């Protein structure tokens, strides 16, 4: 039983260290530092305010596989505890009385996609700072890519029209 | 002589297992049922080696052995002391030398003398 | 068992990096709390959870299916080669305790 | 080491919501507070046809 | 050495003349034996031997057989197993051209 | 008992936003050597450094990158580095510190700041500079007194005296034919050497269709790795170069002095004068920095007198902020220390203790100053003796902005918070300044944006350059009687001393760096120590060593005896020779150099330091007290009496002849030009008799014809002998450092070692061969056949497969490889007590254990990635084409290279560069009469020879 290279002295992807404080070798982003040729220049494709406000303008034209894309990462992410049509009934709500909003209900149909990219991307609104607040929608920014994102935004415009 | 080669055999049997760098792993040199599925690679020398050794230790033995059961008959006899009989004669299986005996005995060791010089060379 | 089978869950939900690269994303707290933030609040045996994504401590889990570091597997081009997590790890979906299915031989991968 | 075997679950499931909802999005059908639905993939296809603004 | 190896200078074999040395043995061996069946009758040859002399000769004539084939068996090892570009043409030679047959 | 332990796993609790698990990243970022930053393209395995690369879009840098830039890596990660603030060496607190600098400060407020004084080094960042001057406007008295051992100053000094203003001297090397080196190394690390290594060696890369090829002549008294890739090399002393330049001058017509020289001497110069006036324009002439100030004016002169300047040398605004004379500084701030005018020395980095001249004594009038602050990355000598010490972050960890020689102005970026803390230079200067607890972050970003603007910030940030700052061309007035009128100083004094940066070691900061240390140096082959450089003559006549020294000496007939009485001569390498310059005595040991200049010893930089990490801690002699101010690069006088008392060396090779052996092939241009296959047609009818040797083959082997075949081609005309591919191998591939004694027994792990051959005629002044050597992944191979485990096995593309967790450690494949490419872990020489070295070593390659042998292995992680990522998008596609692109997998060692000489792709696609190089007619494989068939292939040198040297 050599136990020989079992287990090697490299640090593997979630391998505990004991050298940082917070006991995790794998390390969180340096604040202000982007990728090699990944430029943030667009303002639109990484937060859906031109001006502090919303648009209802996407900023790449809708494609069938870019919908294809948006359905199936909704169905992934969005469609657990939301309701996979998008009525907000799903078996989360039965356990817990979450009470997910409705994506058919009229201020939502008059909501800008650039409203939808800011619900996905840090959620429906942080808590007030007076008598306490609780994040409902919670946001979803880390795990999905910003044109990921579009065409999730772009499939919920597809569900409302859907039921009209 | 042969006392010499097999102890000369036995000293010379270590080496192999010594200079492996890595010896608790010789076992991997002979076929044996693995969940791997791997193989000795048999082409190369070492694995000759493996078989050669290997095939020249035991069959030393067994000769050296089969020459010693008519003397260990005689020894038991000449014990002189209970309990060093019956350790000579379990050694000498009850030889009881005798024809139709020494017939086979001779027959046998011509045999393993003439398949023992093609092994050694 | 739970969260897949009665709450209904996707795997990609949690194991996101199981399609694009060869490590299946342990969840961080922060998926456990998109939910338990308000489910099951003030529960005893969700303490820990809580304990966490206030402490920059992680969870410690113990590995289920581990390889000797010399093995270098990758789900990704697996996965995308039509291949699934039931007939290379087991109904995960109704595992209340996640077990071994299989031991990984090198016989068995070949 | 047997394999175990893990209780069933119990009568309630996500697999009724799923189920009702697939078949919401086809099979056309009116709604109850507004006309007519249309199936998904059509809906889908009338997007791409109308477009969305750019910019 | 001089009269076969030299036929073709760019190639040399040590083992070569020790294999010719067991060649030699084996022919006069059983060039001896047919002799003596020739020579069974005359009468030096009837009161003077026995059926040993003759074993004896067979096993010789075994042992030489299994020797030639031992260093013939070396060299083809030796040089196959290493691959150099010096010793295999004279392998290549002997395997081309029908005779392959023949070995 | 259970087949492993709980291995417990612990994942994060807030995602990063743009990282995917298990991707590793790249981040662009700069290093910088002399102060000259070098863009970096630098992989992220899970948020920590992990390999540094190049950028394809940084000047200077493109693709290629320097062994300095490559070992930084170990360098982070050094268990030596400074974790905390001390005060007078007890630990101490950051706010303690800028609580007392703030009230130095505003004690000295009182005159202005006539006690405050600065010792930085060659400072080129933006925003140092800015910071810097607003501290001089806000202490009008206060001083900045650059200073670094390795600097530019007679380069500054020739252009003042040329042009009467400093000037940027930039070479274009792809336009000029012919070019002239007087004691320059271009091909060795400096300010654009990577820049410059690219366009001269695309020149001497030559095809059938090629029709032109660039000629070198270098004179030199220490041979280099420039001196390697030279035509004609002449070896003259050091200080007869400047002698040489006034000769060249003269007999071109232009301004100069006319020098009596030796024959040899006369004749390179007829050859330069006549290769020159047939190039104008096409020509260029580079002076070494080591070389004094009229060298580089006369190289000025003479390059306007051939037009050369606007098409080869080009001049541009000074980009190293202030040029200075930064000796000269140093001598008026020791001045100063002595007097006792100074209240307050700040340091940032530079070890002034240890690098500043011996006759200057730097510590003994540091000891004077009331308060001396040192931010070091290390606790240094001068860090010990000073008071404050402030840990610097290193590079990788640290926000900031650097130029190259060009004018660049890249962004260095952070790939980790710093493990230890630390401060930058940046805002130590804020401190000053009076803004307290500033991040470095903030600063660099303030100075930037309103000069390129927030979208340039993030455009650079992405990218490895600025695109708004380079330097501006300027058209300079030469000054006839300026450069005319000038001393030239004649040579000859007695024995000389010539001082060079270390190969590996550079100025001693990378001593502590095992990688560098372990490094074999390049001509001389030495690890782990320093020793005097000197001819055999040299040797014979000053160590009294009984030799003739003119057995040597032959012709091609007595070759074999010239070359074993060369390995008798050696062995005498190692002998203490007490060597005394002027009140300093080195007592340093003697190894052999056979194309050093006569009457002149070369003494390396960088050893003999005390303060360094556990690695490095005392190695070699420190060479800074004999050095002199007045006279840093050269020496006049040394006794170098012999002292016996011989003391080990150790060196790789440990051979420098081939025995009559075809294993570098050498031929003419012209003779290439009219057949590529001649030198491959020759040799073969000396040794058979025949063009063409009919190897004959009992072993069939792989047909190979429909799958992608990995093959790599060496050019031998690129390769100068850097190394940096050798350090390039050992972070990929977590290669360990065995010790020097390990060394001494000859187990040293390296994948890729470069042998120096030195075979000429005479073997006093020979001509130095570089091949590099790495696994052929022999499509037959030996190794395969004598494995007893099967460990090692061939692979479907045609790689050979060896498998650690398989060898069980006969040794046998080892015996049976013909380049003995081969290393085994005899001992366990991995390190796994250290955790910084843990988090260095790449999660793709395994670690090995004793008793495992290794191999190069065609940086097999990079390949096999390729692989998954080319087969997962076709299933995509549902193509199932399986197509692996010609660039997308680049070996460590192809990417490290800045000349370009290693290509690697399939062989099968005869569109990929590898298979057009393999066509080549001078094309061939070591060892041919070996039935190995190797896929690593070499190029034969072409040389391009002068009629008038040469015939
Ligand atoms: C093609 C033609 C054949 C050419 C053969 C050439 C090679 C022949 C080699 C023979 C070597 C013999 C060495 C001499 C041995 C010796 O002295 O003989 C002693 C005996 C016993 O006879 P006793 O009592 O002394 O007197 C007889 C008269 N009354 O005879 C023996 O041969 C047995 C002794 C042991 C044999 C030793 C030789 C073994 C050689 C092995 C190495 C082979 C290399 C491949
Ligand atoms: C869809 C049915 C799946 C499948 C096939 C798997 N998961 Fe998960 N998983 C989650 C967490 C928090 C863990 C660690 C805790 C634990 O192991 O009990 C896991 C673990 C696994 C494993 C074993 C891990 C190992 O180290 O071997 C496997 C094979 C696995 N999962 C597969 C989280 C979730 C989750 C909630 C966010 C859901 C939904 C899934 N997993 C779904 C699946
Ligand atoms: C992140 C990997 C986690 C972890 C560690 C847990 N959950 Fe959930 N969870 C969800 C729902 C609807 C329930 C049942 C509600 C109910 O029982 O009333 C649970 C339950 C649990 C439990 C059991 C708690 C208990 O029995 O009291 C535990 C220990 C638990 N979870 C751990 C819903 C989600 C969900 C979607 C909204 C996601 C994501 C998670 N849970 C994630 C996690
Ligand atoms: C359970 C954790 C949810 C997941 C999964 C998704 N959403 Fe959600 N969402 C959730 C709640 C509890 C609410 C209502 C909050 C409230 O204060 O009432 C919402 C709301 C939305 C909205 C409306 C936002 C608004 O300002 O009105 C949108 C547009 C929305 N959710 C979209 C959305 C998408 C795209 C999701 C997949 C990424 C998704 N939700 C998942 C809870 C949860
Ligand atoms: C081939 C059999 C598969 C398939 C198709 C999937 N899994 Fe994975 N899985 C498998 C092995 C051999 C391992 C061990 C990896 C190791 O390094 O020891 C794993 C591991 C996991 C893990 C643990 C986290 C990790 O190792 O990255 C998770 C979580 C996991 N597998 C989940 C998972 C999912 C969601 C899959 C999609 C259906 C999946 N596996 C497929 C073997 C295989
Ligand atoms: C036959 C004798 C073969 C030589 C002895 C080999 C023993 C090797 C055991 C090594 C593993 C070990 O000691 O670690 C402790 C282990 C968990 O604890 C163990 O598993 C101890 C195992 C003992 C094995 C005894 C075999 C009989
Ligand atoms: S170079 Fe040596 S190790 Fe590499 S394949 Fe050839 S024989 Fe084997
Ligand atoms: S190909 Fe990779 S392993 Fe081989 S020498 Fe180059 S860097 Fe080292
Ligand atoms: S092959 Fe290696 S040593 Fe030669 S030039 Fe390239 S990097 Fe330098
Ligand atoms: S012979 Fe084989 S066992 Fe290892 S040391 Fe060589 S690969």
């Amino acid at each position: 039983c050599h136990q020989d290279m079992y287990d090697q002295q490299k640090y593997t992807t979630y391998e505990p260290s004991s050298f940082f404080a917070d006991g995790r070798s794998s390390r969180p982003n340096v604040p202000g530092t982007t990728p090699f040729e990944v430029v943030k220049t667009d303002e639109f494709l990484y937060t859906g305010l031109i001006d502090g406000q919303e648009v209802d303008a996407m900023p790449f034209p809708v494609t069938k596989d870019l919908l294809l894309r948006g359905q199936l990462k909704y169905n992934i992410y969005c469609a657990v505890c939301h309701g996979e049509a998008g009525y907000g009934a799903s078996m989360v709500a039965e356990r817990g009385g979450i009470v997910p909003a409705n994506f058919h209900q009229q201020r939502l149909r008059e909501a800008p996609l650039s409203h939808f990219f800011v619900v996905i991307t840090n959620g429906v609104y942080r808590g007030d700072p007076e008598n306490g607040g609780y994040q409902s929608m919670y946001g979803y920014a880390s795990r999905i890519t910003p044109e990921d994102r579009w065409a999730i935004a772009a499939y919920i415009r597809a569900l409302q029209l859907s039921q009209n | 002589a042969e006392a010499m080669t097999l102890f000369a055999v036995a000293c010379a049997g270590l080496y192999p297992i010594l200079h492996l760098g890595r010896p608790w792993l010789f076992y991997w040199l002979i076929p044996y049922p693995n969940t791997h599925g791997m193989w000795p690679q048999f082409r190369s020398a070492l694995a000759w080696d493996v078989f050669a050794i290997s095939t020249y230790a035991t069959v030393s033995l067994v000769f050296w052995l089969v020459g010693l059961i008519p003397d260990f008959a005689t020894l038991r006899d000449r014990a002189k002391n209970i309990w060093v009989k019956r350790l000579y004669g379990i050694a000498a299986l009850g030889w009881r030398g005798s024809a139709r005996h020494w017939h086979r005995y001779e027959m046998a060791s011509i045999l393993l003398a003439g398949l023992s010089t093609p092994l050694v060379v | 068992q739970l969260h897949v089978n009665v709450v209904g869950i996707d795997c990609r939900y949690c194991h996101t990096s199981v399609d694009q690269s060869y490590f299946a994303n342990i969840p961080a707290t922060e998926t456990c709390m998109t939910c338990h933030s308000q489910i099951k609040t003030y529960s005893p045996l969700l303490e820990k959870v809580r304990e966490s994504y206030a402490t920059g401590k992680p969870i410690e889990w113990v590995k289920v299916y581990d390889l000797p570091n010399f093995v270098y597997f990758n789900h990704s081009i697996h996965v995308n080669k039509g291949i699934g997590c039931s007939t290379c790890h087991g109904q995960v979906n109704n595992m209340p305790v996640v077990w071994q299915q299989q031991a990984l031989y090198m016989g068995w991968c070949l | 080491p047997f394999t175990p075997q893990p209780a069933p679950v119990t009568g309630n499931t996500y697999r009724t919501y799923v189920n009702d909802a697939r078949t919401l999005l086809n099979s056309y059908g009116y709604t109850m507070e507004g006309k007519v639905h249309i199936p998904i993939d059509r809906a889908m296809d009338l997007i791409v046809e109308r477009g969305l603004p750019v910019r | 050495f001089d009269v076969a190896m030299s036929l073709d200078p760019h190639w040399f074999s040590t083992i070569y003349g020790a294999h010719y040395m067991a060649n030699a043995g084996l022919m006069t061996l059983a060039f001896l034996a047919l002799m003596m069946s020739r020579v069974r009758d005359a009468a030096l040859f009837r009161e003077y031997v026995s059926v040993k002399p003759i074993h004896d000769i067979g096993k010789l004539i075994f042992a030489f057989t299994v020797l030639w084939t031992y260093m013939s068996y070396g060299q083809l090892v030796i040089i196959w197993s290493g691959d150099v570009a010096e010793f295999t043409p004279w392998y290549v030679h002997r395997t081309q051209h029908g005779w392959v047959f023949v070995a | 008992c259970t087949y492993q332990p709980r291995q417990y796993i612990a994942p994060f609790d807030r995602q990063p936003e743009g990282r995917v698990p298990g991707i590793p990243q790249y981040f662009a970022s700069t290093l910088t050597l002399g102060g000259y930053g070098t863009g970096v393209l630098v992989r992220s395995n899970e948020g920590r450094p992990t390999k540094v690369e190049g950028n394809p879009r940084h000047p200077a840098s493109l693709g290629g990158t320097d062994l300095f830039a490559q070992a930084e890596i170990l360098t982070m990660y050094d268990p030596d580095r400074s974790t905390t603030v001390l005060r007078q060496g007890v630990p101490s607190t950051w706010a303690e510190f800028t609580t007392t600098l703030g009230n130095a400060l505003t004690a000295a407020r009182a005159t202005q700041g006539a006690g405050v004084r600065l010792l930085t080094t060659t400072i080129t960042s933006p925003s140092l500079a800015a910071q810097i001057e607003q501290f001089l406007q806000a202490y009008p008295q206060a001083r900045w007194y650059q200073y670094e051992p390795i600097n530019r100053d007679n380069v500054v000094a020739g252009a003042r005296l040329a042009f009467g203003r400093d000037v940027t001297t930039r070479y274009d090397l792809s336009a000029a034919q012919v070019v002239v080196s007087l004691d320059a190394d271009f091909l060795a690390p400096g300010p654009g050497f990577v820049a410059y290594a690219r366009a001269f060696a695309e020149r001497r890369k030559v095809r059938k269709d090629s029709t032109t090829m660039n000629r070198l002549y270098v004179v030199e008294a220490s041979p280099s790795t420039t001196g390697t890739a030279a035509d004609h090399r002449l070896p003259l002393r050091a200080d007869a170069i400047a002698a040489f330049t006034g000769a060249l001058a003269n007999e071109l017509g232009v301004g100069g002095a006319p020098a009596t020289l030796s024959p040899k001497a006369e004749e390179f110069l007829r050859a330069i004068a006549r290769d020159l006036e047939e190039h104008r324009g096409q020509s260029v002439v580079i002076a070494g920095d080591q070389q004094p100030p009229i060298v580089h004016a006369l190289a000025h002169l003479i390059n306007a007198e051939l037009g050369n300047v606007g098409q080869t040398v080009f001049y541009h605004e000074p980009v190293e902020a202030r040029p200075t004379n930064q000796t000269e500084e140093l001598v008026a701030l020791v001045s100063e220390m002595a007097a006792g005018r100074v209240e307050t020395l700040i340091m940032i980095g530079g070890n002034p203790v240890y690098n500043a001249p011996g006759d200057l004594r730097f510590a003994d009038r540091m000891a004077s100053v009331p308060l001396t602050i040192h931010l070091s990355q290390f606790v240094d000598e001068t860090s010990a003796r000073a008071t404050w010490h402030i840990p610097q972050a290193h590079p990788l960890e640290s926000w900031g902005d650097a130029r190259a020689f060009d004018g660049t102005a890249s962004i260095v970026q952070p790939l980790i918070e710093p493990l230890y803390g630390g401060k930058t230079a940046n805002e130590l200067l804020a401190a000053m300044l009076g803004q307290p607890e500033a991040e470095s972050y903030d600063l660099v970003r303030s100075f930037w944006l309103e000069q390129i603007g927030e979208t340039g910030w993030q455009v650079a940030l992405a990218n490895g350059v600025i695109a708004e700052t380079v330097a501006p061309v300027i058209e300079p007035t030469l000054n006839e009687g300026a450069i005319r009128a000038t001393p030239i100083p004649q040579p000859g004094d007695g024995v000389e001393i010539v001082f060079r940066p270390d190969p590996s070691l550079f100025d001693g900061f990378y001593a502590n760096n095992g990688w560098l240390q372990e490094l074999p140096r390049p001509l001389t082959k030495l690890v782990w120590d320093n020793a005097a450089l000197m001819s055999p003559r040299t040797a014979i006549k000053l160590l009294g060593l009984p030799f003739n020294a003119d057995r040597l000496i032959g012709t091609e007939a007595d070759d074999r005896e010239r070359q074993q009485y060369l390995e008798q001569l050696s062995k005498v390498n190692g002998t203490i020779a007490r060597i005394e310059y002027r009140g300093g005595i080195i007592e340093i040991p003697i190894w052999l150099l056979p194309g050093h200049a006569e009457d002149s010893i070369t003494l390396n930089l960088g050893y003999g330091r005390t303060h360094a990490g556990r690695v490095g801690n005392n190695v070699g002699i420190d060479v800074y007290p004999i050095r002199t101010s007045d006279s840093p690069w050269f020496g006049a006088g040394a006794r170098v009496t012999n002292t016996g008392r011989t003391y080990l060396l150790v060196s790789t090779q440990d051979h420098w002849t081939l025995e009559g052996r075809d294993i570098y092939r050498v031929g003419e241009f012209k003779k290439f030009k009219e057949d590529p296959k001649y030198i491959a047609k020759e040799v073969y009818q000396e040794e058979y008799g025949r063009e063409t040797p009919n190897y004959q083959s009992l072993q069939p082997g792989d047909d190979y014809t429909g799958r992608n075949a990995w093959g790599m081609t060496i050019n031998l005309n690129a390769c100068i002998g850097c190394n940096a591919c050798v350090v390039a191998c050992q972070a990929e591939n977590n290669i360990a450092v065995v010790g020097k004694d390990q060394v001494s027994r000859g187990r040293e792990m390296h994948w890729i070692r470069i042998d120096r051959y030195f075979a000429g005629e005479d073997l006093d002044n020979p001509s130095i061969y570089m091949m590099p050597v790495n696994c052929m992944q022999c499509e037959k191979a030996p190794c395969e056949v004598v494995c007893p485990v099967a460990a090692t096995v061939h692979d479907y593309e045609g790689l050979n497969n060896m498998v650690y967790n398989r060898c069980v450690g006969t040794k046998y494949c080892s015996n049976n490889c013909p380049y003995k490419v081969r290393r085994f872990n005899f001992l366990q020489y991995s390190d796994t007590t250290t955790e910084t070295f843990k988090l260095a070593f790449n999660p793709d390659v395994t670690v090995r254990i004793r008793g495992v042998m290794e191999k190069c292995t065609y940086c097999v992680q990079r390949i096999s990635g390729a692989r998954i990522a080319a087969k997962r998008a076709a299933v995509q596609a549902g193509q199932s084409s399986y197509v692996i692109s010609d660039g997308a997998i680049q070996t460590a060692c192809e990417q490290a290279c800045p000349t370009g000489a290693i290509v690697f792709g399939d062989i099968n696609d005869s569109n990929s560069r590898v298979a057009k190089w393999k066509a080549e007619g001078h094309n061939y494989g070591l060892l041919g009469f070996l039935n190995t068939v190797p896929r690593t292939t070499y190029l034969a040198r072409v040389r391009n020879p002068s009629e008038e040297l040469e015939k």
